[PDB]
RNA sequence: GGGCCACGGAAACCGCGCGCGGUGAUCAAUGAGCCGCGUUCGCUCCCGUGGCCCACAA
RNA sequence: GAGCGGCGGUUU
């Protein structure tokens, strides 16, 4: 698999990115698409980044996870474009997401950002 | 999947005692990595996006070169193989801009069609073609899949050959209609789809590799020697005591030679190579390969195009 | 975009598993590129790694 | 005289395309639409200026 | 100045 592709990421906790992504969507504040997501760390307001892991070209996503490292911003990586791209609220795919406002998701992504956290 | 640079030629040895002196010229891997640009040339993966010249404009601003100029110009949608001639090299692309070249297209049919009808249509358009009036060959077709309208094939061409004209002529012949709507070079002459062909991602890295980092390995890699653009062309091997002479604008005559290709006629376009294959000079034959090899005397190759310095080989004469 | 390759075979094909060899197959275009290259630094921060610089 | 090498044989505006910044879309988020800024290589002849050589390979 | 492998239009 991919060589951006940090890390190894579990099936419920991959679920579970897409869940606060589903979530914050319409009870928060989310940017969909690799380019709001890296504007996003830059400035310094996402909380949480979620990566697909079947990105081809690597090139569009690489520069992501080392980014989030210098902003100590926390990320995970979850199966399918389609699938994360579905859950952000719009039909195509979405490359990556950034949780700006969580809402509902306020305690599952906390979570995450510690399951990760042990990863790294 | 035969052009006629793939055509495989015999070496004919004129003089079997020549031998070169290892104390001059610089073969390619003996170059310092600044003399390997001067002398060099990239198979560039060009992007859909930007114009041919638009990129070449990036590599000069990015690398600090003062001169570069690619070959065959690849219109801006269209991906692959774009050689970048570089600096001291850059007039070798008109070794190029000649050569046969080679594309995957992506035809998109606009009625439905059998794949046997598609198959057996575009067998015939193998041979000559006309477009614009002029005419140009095409070496080969062949077709990899067709998907209900789509049809992928690879097509083998002569310089200057427009394969998106090609693509609607194809599209008359069925009735129905056709347009291009993907294009890619795999191949322009010497240059091919292997582990030279290079992404400007990777082209700018390496260097920065090298520039910001000391590494040399990567970026010296990225460049080829210009010698490979001059792969397809046929050879006169001279020897060291004719090689500052040929630099200095001398024409080469029969004496110099060492090692010839066979197949030579007048009027062809010739590489003229040391005993350690560096490019000396381009030129053009004024004999044929038995001539030159039964001669003892008289003006073998006119020089045209000189690339080597003159101070690589001692004035021997 | 369309057209795909073998990173085995060099196969060029429409499909996602090669039908020579059977490996997934990969775009065939190269990413796009700009002059800015505004994640050069971060791309190359990977790519080191990638290659053990 | 001849060969070879270098320099030269236009400039400012507009537009497409593309790229970057901004915004971010009812199947183009691997970026719509819009706004602003950027943005287009050389080669071959031939002619002019200047430099190096006149070397059948010893 | 005339061509090869056009970025397109208007002003001296
Ligand atoms: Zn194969």
């Amino acid at each position: 698999k991919p060589s951006y592709v940090k890390f190894e990421v579990p099936k419920e906790l991959a679920e579970k990115a897409l869940q606060a992504v589903e979530i914050a969507r319409d009870t928060g504040k989310i940017r969909k698409g690799t380019n709001e997501t890296t504007k996003a760390v830059e400035r310094g307001q996402a909380k949480l980044v979620i990566i697909a892991e079947d990105v081809d070209p690597e090139e569009i996503v690489a520069h992501l996870p080392p980014l989030c490292e210098e902003k100590e911003i926390p990320y995970i990586y979850v199966p399918s474009k389609k699938e994360l791209g579905a859950a952000a609220g719009i039909e195509v795919a979405a490359a990556s997401v950034a949780i700006i406002e969580p809402g509902k998701a306020r305690d599952l992504v906390e979570e995450i950002a510690m399951k990760v956290k042990e990863l790294m | 999947r035969i052009l006629p640079a793939d055509i495989k030629r015999e070496v004919l040895i004129k003089d079997e005692n020549a031998e070169t002196n290892p104390d001059w010229g610089f073969p390619p891997e003996k170059r310092p990595i600044e003399m390997h640009i001067q002398f060099g040339v990239i198979n560039l993966d060009k992007p859909p996006g930007p114009t041919s010249h638009e990129v070449v404009a990036w590599i000069k601003k990015i690398l600090n070169l003062e001169k570069a100029g690619h070959g065959g110009t690849l219109d801006p949608k269209v991906s692959g193989v774009l050689p970048v001639a570089l600096e001291k090299a850059t007039r070798v692309v008109q070794a190029l801009l000649p050569a046969g070249k080679e594309y995957v297209a992506l035809m998109h049919l606009h009625g439905d069609v059998p794949e046997d009808k598609i198959i057996q249509v575009m067998k015939e358009f193998e041979g000559e073609i006309i477009q614009r009036l002029r005419t140009r060959k095409v070496y080969y077709i062949e077709v990899l899949e067709i998907e209900g309208r789509d049809v992928l094939f690879r097509v083998g061409v002569e310089a200057g050959t427009y394969i998106r004209s090609l693509i609607h002529h194809i599209g008359l012949a069925l009735g129905v209609g056709a347009h291009m709507s993907e294009l890619r070079r795999t191949r322009s002459g010497p240059f091919k789809e292997d582990e030279t062909l290079i992404t400007l991602h990777d082209l700018v890295d390496y260097y920065y590799f090298w520039k910001e980092d000391g590494i040399e390995e990567y970026f010296r890699k990225a460049i080829q020697p210009m010698e490979k653009a001059v792969e397809h062309l046929p050879k006169v091997w001279i020897k060291d005591s004719a090689v500052a002479a040929v630099t200095h604008g001398a024409d080469l005559a029969v004496p110099g030679i060492a090692k010839l290709h066979a197949g030579i006629k007048r009027g062809d376009l010739v590489a003229i190579m040391t005993l350690k294959d560096e490019l000396v000079a381009l030129g053009k034959a004024m004999m044929t390969s038995q001539e030159m090899l039964e001669k003892t005397k008289g003006i073998a190759v006119d020089v045209e195009k000189v690339f080597m310095p003159r101070d690589w080989y001692p004035k021997l004469w | 975009f369309r057209i795909r390759k073998c990173p085995k075979c060099g196969r060029y094909t429409l499909k996602e598993v090669c039908p020579v060899c059977g490996e997934k197959t990969k775009v065939a275009h190269p990413p796009r590129f700009s002059p800015e290259d505004p994640y050069g630094e971060y791309r190359r921060r990977w790519k080191r790694e990638v290659l053990g610089i």
